[PDB]
């Protein structure tokens, strides 16, 4: 829980700077898209992180 | 060859934090090979002929 590099994935804030609830699910895929009707991309970084969570995180996705 | 390749294995996770390699590199001399690593020979020259596949195809990435 102390590690910086992963509070994206614990503590995850929105625009308002507070957690999200069960309620915020579409948008977190949105995340991955932009919508229907328009050609999009999604790149996803990945250097501070270490191998062992990476597959974690690809078989979520 | 187990009491060094368990070493290495273990070493490398700390270090190895996406986007290097390990910074102990590990270099083993095989001198008059054929008497240990026949062809074929009795299983008493087996042992010796396993652990040693072993680092021949997942070493490098230790």
């Amino acid at each position: 829980l102390a590690d910086p590099r992963l509070q994206f994935l614990f503590y995850p804030k929105k625009e308002d700077g507070e957690d999200l609830a069960t309620g915020d699910f579409a948008d977190v895929v949105r995340q991955f898209v932009g919508y229907m009707t328009k050609s999009n991309v999604s790149i996803i970084d990945l250097s501070g992180i270490p191998f062992e969570v990476l597959s974690i995180v690809v078989s979520l996705i | 060859s187990r009491m060094i390749f368990d070493f290495g294995f273990h070493y490398s996770k700390n270090r190895h934090v996406g986007g290097a390699v390990s910074d102990v590199p590990i270099l083993v001399v095989c001198e008059e090979a054929h008497n240990y690593l026949p062809r074929s020979g009795g299983a008493a020259y087996d042992a010796s002929r396993k652990s040693i596949e072993r680092i021949a195809k997942e070493g490098r990435k230790y």
